[PDB]
This record gives C-alpha cells, structure tokens and sequence, in this order.
C-alpha cells in the first residue's frame, strides 16, 4: 500500500478471538492498539450465522455501543440500574427486550448480563467506551464459564439442586460463546 | 429525614437487606444532601457485618470495590473464566476487588463477626452501586430468570423444567447462609 | 418525539445535511432521553452515507472522531500546516482524526455507495459537535465570510473583491459534490 | 540566582516562535516543561506592533485563556456553538467582535477561527487549558497555512473559483503570523 | 501464607508514621503501593489514648472519609467553603464541631485545619480520595510544624506579638503529632 | 449586573479585599452566565496588585496557583513542614503553588508595583477557590481562633491568654502590609 508511514495509519481487524459453526467475534484494545489506547475506546466485530445464539454474558467495565451493520437480532439486556430504590427489592429487576433492525443501536452497560440471537445472518459493529482491562464472564457454554468454576458446596448454597446436579447441568452444553437455536 | 444546611458528619445508612446472618447498609450519597460535597460523588461506602458460620452467596458488583476488614476473619474467593482465587483475611487487611469480579464471602469457624466496610468506586452510573445475585431469594431472584425460556433452553442445552430446579431458589436465608458446617 | 422511560435502545437521528449524493445524520444525546446513560455524555455518533464518484467538501470537527467504514470504500484526505496524507479504506478500516484536522472524504470510480460511522469524542462543549466548513452553500455558508473585509484584506493582501469571487460560493450541491470525474 | 534547586524553580520565556516586524509570539506546553505537564496548561506571550494583524487561526484543542496585558487590542471571533439546532443552518455561525482594553478578557475555545489587529503597540498573556499536543492552523499568509495545502482540483470544488486562481490569490500573502494592517 | 501469587494480594499495615505514648497513625499511599495507586485513594490507621490530642493539621490535597472503628471522638473541624459569599467577610469560617460515636462518619476535606481528641480510647479507619502527594502540615507541637517555619520579621507583621514571643510560645509545645489532654 | 446570552468577553471581577496597598479581585465563573464554558469550570482567575514595600500575609490556598507576573517584582517564599524556599520573580517569570502549601508575598525595595495573575486550578469544590490566612484583621480573622480554648491550650502546652495575644491580631492593614521597612 503506503510506502510512507506512521501516524495513525489506519487498521482493520486480524484473528477473531471467538469462532465456530455460529460465529465469530473479532476484538482490538486499548492495549493490543495505539490510536484506541488514548481513546480507551476498544471495537468489535460480530459475525454469526442465522439461528445461532450468543449466550448470556458481561463485560466487567466497558460500556459497549452494539450497531446493526446488516440483519437481524433478538437482544436479552437485563439488569437493575437506579439504587434510587435504595432498600432492596426497590430497584428490581429488569428484561429489555427488543430486536434490531439494520440501523438500530443498542447500549449494553458494563455489569449487565446480555445475549443476542440472529434472526437472521448478522453483522455488528462494536463500540465500547471504558476499554481498559475489560473481561467479558460467560454465564453459560464450556468457555470462560465463570459459574463452573464455583465449588461444588458453594453451588450447593447458591442454588435450588445440588452441586452434582449443578456440574451437571453445566457441562450439558457443549459450544463455546456461539450456540445453536431452536426453542421450545 | 429531609434535606440540609452545610455537613460532612454522615452517621446513617440504608438497608439493602438485614436477616439472620447479618447486614448490609449503605451509606447515602455524598453530594445528597450537599454541592460541598461534590467530589465525593463518584463514591459509596457501604457496611457489611456477618456472624460466625456463614456465607455471602456468590456476586458481582458493577463497581470496583475496596474492602477493608474492620472486625474479625473472613474467608475471600474471587471466581474467574477458568479459576479461583482464595485469601484470607484477618482484621485490617485490605484489598481491591475488581469490577465484574463475582466473589463470595465467609466468616470461619469461629465465636466472632465478621465486620467489613466496603469502598465502592463507580464508573457507569456516578454515584450508583449495584450487585448481581446468582440466587434468587424474597427480595429479588437470580439474574438468570430474565431470560426468556428459549435462549436459557439454548445457551443451556437442557430443558427449561430441567434448569428452573437449577435456576429458581427458596433461599429461605436470602443473601447471608449459616455455612450448615 | 418527547422524552422518556429506562432505555438503551437507540434508533432515530437528526439529519444535518441530505442532497443529490449523500446523508449526514446525528444520533440523539445518550444522557438526553435518560440519566441512565450518563457516562456516554462526552460522545456523539453520526452516519454518513455517500454516493459513487463524490466528495465531501474540505472540513475540520471540534472533536476527535473514530470514522469506521461499514460499506464500500473510499479516499481520506488528511491536511497539515505543510503537507497532505492519503488513505485508502476499504471497508473494516477504522482510523481516528485528530480534532483540528481538516480532511475531505471520497467514494470512487464505484457502482456502490460508502457507509461511514464517525464516533465522536467531545472535549469543549461536552456531548456537543461542530464541523467547520471552508465553502460555502445553502444551509449556512464559509468561515471565511464572518471576518470584516479589512480584517479579510489585510491577511490576505488582495482586495475584497477578489477575495470574494475566492471566498464565496454557490455550491449548488452544497456539501456533497459528485466528483465531475 | 539560587545556588540550590530543583522543583517547580521559576520559568520565564525563550526563544519565540513566531516573529517579524509586526510581533512574537512565545510559547511554552507541557511538552517541553515541567510544572505545566501536570497541568496540562501552557502559556505563551503575544507582543504586536501598533497596526499589526494576526492573521486567522485556529488552535486544535486547547482553549485560550486571552488576558490583555497592555494596548488595544480589535478581535474577531467565530464560530458555531451549540448543535442545539441540531438540523444544519439552526447553528448558523458568529462572529463575536469586541476591542479589548487593557484588563479585559476573550475566550478563545478550540476549533473556532480568530484574529487579532493591535489597535495600539500590544502585549498579551494567554493560558491555555488542555495544551497537549494543541496545532495552530494558519488559514491565510505563507507559512502553516493550511488551505494552501488542498490540492488544486479541490480547491476547484471547494471554493468559486479556480485552482490556479487559489493557489494565486493565496501567493498574494508574503508574511506570515502577523502583518501589515491597513484597509479600504 | 499463599504459596502461589502476584495479583491484588491482601495488605494490611507496616511501620507507623506517627506514633509516641498518645498515638500512632499508620498510612499507605498510591506511592507505596500497587492496588490503591490506580485508584489514587490512600489509608490509614488512628489509634490514640484516652485523652489524647491529635493536634491541628491539615492535608493538601487529599480528602480524607474517617469511619469510628471504635471509642469516642471529639472533632474540630473548620472552613471557609463557599466563595458563592463572592465579597471577603461574606463567607466568614466555621467552626464544625462534635463528637463521633463508634459507626459515624465524619469527612474531612484538603484544606481546613482538623483536630480531634479522644473521649475514649480510639481506632479510627481513614480512607482519603485525591491521594497523591499529599502533604499533612501541622500548625502546633514540634514536628512537621509549618508555622514554626516562619521568618521572625514574618511573624512580627502575621502576629499581635513579638518574633521571640512567637519563637517562643512555638517552642512550648515538646510532643509532636499527639499530644496530652486537659482543659481549662 | 444580571445573566446573559454567548459570550467570550469577560472583563469584570469581585473585589475580595482593597486597601492601602493593593487589591485582590476574582474573574467570576467561566460557567456562570454560560453553558458555552463549561469546559473551564474546574478554574478560576484572579488578579493581584501590590505596591512598593508591601507583604501579602502568610497564608494557603485550597487550590494549585499558577502565579505570572506580568509588571514589576517580587520575593516569593514558600513554607515546608521543614522548611523555606525563596524566589525572586521579575516580570514575565511564572511558577506553580502545589495546594495547601503556605506562601507571602512581597514587592520589594521598589518605586513601582508588583501586578500578579493567579490562575487557580480547582479540585475539592469544582470551580470554587478558598485562601485559609494565619492572621486576624477586620473582614475575617485567624483561622486558629476557630478552635475551642483547650484544643488550643493543649496542642500548644500555654495558657489561653497567652494563646490570644499571640492568636488575635489588630491588623489594621488587614491583607496587604507595607513593609515597615
């Protein structure tokens, strides 16, 4: 290409760091990158095939902005967001739910559990603010399963069932971060 | 309890939750009841006082935290993609758990509470301070549960009858357990 | 359009601009329909869609922004006190602007249009984006004409006159202009 | 002076960074020095002939703090401000125009041209909050001038006008920061 | 302890910086240390005897949150805070004054002179935001006292009173950082 | 004196304190008739005019001062817990005042007037700016006269009277002191 250089050159998007049957998920950081490193901006891309799902997951401190590139998608956001119900139960729980058409955005905050089902082959671009150091924890599927890794009796406190039936449960799911769909 | 005139002695919390095992307040908000405040605004103090033999169930907070143990001995495992971490700590230590981290707590064996105060330093939401419980209990239930049935039944690869009995808790106890032993 | 309830759904912009060969949107404010979205206060998102064999008219932003190409290609031209950059993107290209920098944009020789996100990072006017335009046009009109003639006359050393006929235009396609060729 | 040192030990000013018959202009950033590093303030001084015009300019990022030291000082400030009219003309652009005595004080934010005529021999001292890497883009004279820089079909594009025209109207300025002021 | 490591271990307290037959105050700083450094936030330990004065002092920069482990806690607090009293005189100093009891929580911001006296035998837990380099300067006893600092002819115009008298009354204080209680 | 609409032009300040030898005036807030600056909340200006053979009483401010001296001279000394550091300034030398550092002021020998720009970078109280003076005059007094009898008697072992008259002063010229000589 150039044969001049370094500045800000520009820069696309090298091994995805999530990929399977269902999808793959390219990520550069603030670490990985210099024009990101001042931003503390890090960007994504998402890549998966119509029916496939994207189990529930959050990113411990980025703010990601999730744009439509092209398809379908069927978005789970949860959380609770105001302590403005500062005793207890006050501030409950939330499910947003919603589709996004192409165009359509989406903020996923930091702690909030989040999953996403293309409805349709599926192209996201992500934007997420607060970059540094984040670590995205799965909540289902075989990698970076944060749950598994809870001891058998601890499991045993925290759950209806028993920590037999909880390493069970658990290992019934085979995929990674991608995931076959169909319902019931 | 209404407004103010111009102070920094803050003596009085709120009760997120108060059973068996123990309590958990929170301090209000700095800049509440004060624009002398206003650098405080970023941050919450929160109080967490257990007996002997129990367990805070596993969390996270979105914020990260930086807990200092003021009475006692307790028990630390933080969780994370592949692992666990496990300290110990005896009065005065401190530590800095990161957000996002889901950790539980446990005051041994022992005749004491467990006494800590928690130093909450908030990034998304100024000033605000939120905790994701794996266990549902009468208050609040498991995060998990807001999912819709498919995508639980999909990411899980099980039947919806099958994780419900693996998902939806009567934690009698809610949020503080009397390790049985 | 009012404003609301607890949301992250984001789907309506504001054109600032739409003609012959292209779009320029503007996402609404994150905090503005919501306190909930306060920490993304200091960005803005815009859109901008571009037609086969266009240019978009030499320009600089108050802000930094993060332009990512998710459609088709084109030509940035970045200026400096002495000297110019070229930059072939095609599409998955991403590249930030330093604020201050004046830059145009280009779709070539083409049969498809070039989609761009500009992410903008607000550092004067928080949440707040201003791009200054050199031309002028139908909407607003060139920087240059809100100096007083002598003032125009001095810098310059020609006279108002042949300032003007150099100053102030009538672009027809105001700022978007399909490259003749 | 102080046969002992090292801290936050006085600074004054050196070798200017632009001068002429017309006037200097010194300037320090938390590039080159110390104390306003952490600041991330830096400071320049401006010293004018009576008659003497500053060209327009603009500063990439820092906003300057302007406090009239001594003399009269004609300034010319533009700018659009608020996209809360946020539909294209709505912030149609200003031109903010005020004679400074000595005592007074203009803002100068970020992206918005100004310039500057000495009404009378003048002497001014300017803080600049964040300083870091700030560019001053020339927009008329010979030197830093940016316009001059777009290539000759763009100019073609750009303005009414002509590319050999620009670049010839441009070569008309034979100074550089500050010039010869005089009108009609 | 753990033999496997190196991460946000625990850490506790080392040497005192302060301490002597009425005290010690124990501290750690974003300098001396790896996990508080990124949050810029230092801490200490109070631990005083029964009657015992912590005498006036301030701290730079930092703004110290001080929770009442234990024990009784007599506070003088004072300040201007409030320049929305534009003119001088109209925002005249304060004098906050009381006791806290074991649970309350006092803050106390970087400038205003601070000094506290135990009712009862004391251990105070401080958590001080804004932490780097901060500085403690004490105003009465014999160590790290500013005022003391303090040319003679300075005195002499700062002072109703004498620059001897001013040696003087300074000199009369022999303990440093705590000191003995008793009124009158 | 009310609000306003867009502007740039500041060119009036409080006095804070006026007397025989100088003044001590304070630009109001950049914010304050002006959503348009919000950027240079966290900083004030102040503007400072001593005259031949004067002192500025020993004092702190809350805040990081940058000090340009733009006419005339002055001996600058700073107090340290172990400590004095002086400085001579002559026109056009600058240098920052960490906060909570004490400092004076002087304009020597002289025949002209020392002219002093602070500008002040705020931190505790977001755009507000407090000097804290070790002497009592008619305005204010000493901020240790704040403290409770015993307080004092003990943190300095003498007696209350004994405190007083060498606590509470009758400075008549209040601020600003000419050198006697």
């Amino acid at each position: 290409t150039l044969s001049s250089q370094d500045k800000p050159f520009n820069l696309r998007s090298r091994d995805p760091i999530y990929s399977n049957n269902y999808g793959k998920l390219y990520e550069i950081t603030p670490e990985k990158n210099s024009q990101l490193r001042d931003l503390d901006i890090l960007l994504n891309c998402l890549q998966m095939n119509e029916g496939a799902l994207f189990v529930p997951h959050y990113n411990s401190r980025a703010t990601v902005i999730l744009v439509a590139n092209e398809g379908r998608a069927e978005v789970e956001l949860v959380g609770l967001e105001q302590q403005q119900q500062q005793g207890l139960e006050s501030m409950q729980l939330r499910r947003y739910a919603a589709t996004l058409s192409e165009g359509d955005i989406i903020v996923i905050p930091s702690s909030f559990p989040v999953a996403l089902k293309a409805a349709s082959d599926l192209n996201m671009v992500g934007i997420g603010v607060n970059a540094e150091n984040n670590e995205r924890n799965f909540l289902a599927g075989h990698k970076e399963n944060v749950i598994r890794q809870i001891p058998r009796q601890v499991s045993d406190l925290t759950f209806p069932g028993s920590g037999e039936e909880v390493e069970e449960l658990l290992e019934n799911q085979k995929e990674s971060y991608f995931v076959d769909g169909q319902p019931r | 309890a209404q407004n103010n005139p111009y102070l920094f002695r803050s003596n009085k919390f709120l009760t997120l939750f108060k059973n068996q095992h123990g309590s958990l307040r929170l301090l209000q908000r700095f800049n509440e009841d004060t624009e002398k405040l206003e650098n405080l605004r970023d941050y919450r103090v929160l109080e967490y006082c257990s007996k002997p033999n129990t367990l805070l169930l596993p969390h996270h907070s979105d914020s990260d935290l930086l807990v200092l143990v003021l009475e006692g001995q307790a028990i630390l495992v933080l969780v994370n993609p592949d692992g666990r971490d496990t300290y110990k700590l005896d009065q005065g230590d401190a530590i800095k758990i990161q957000a996002g981290t889901p950790f539980y707590l446990i005051n041994p064996d022992n005749n004491q509470n467990l006494r800590i105060l928690k130093f909450a330093i908030t990034f998304r939401r100024p000033g605000t301070v939120e905790d994701f419980f794996l266990s549902s209990t009468k208050r609040l239930p498991s995060y998990l549960s807001a999912f819709s049935k498919n995508f639980l039944e999909a990411s899980y690869d099980s039947p919806y009858d099958e994780i419900e009995q693996t998902l939806l808790q009567e934690e009698q106890e809610g949020v503080i357990v009397k390790m049985p032993k």
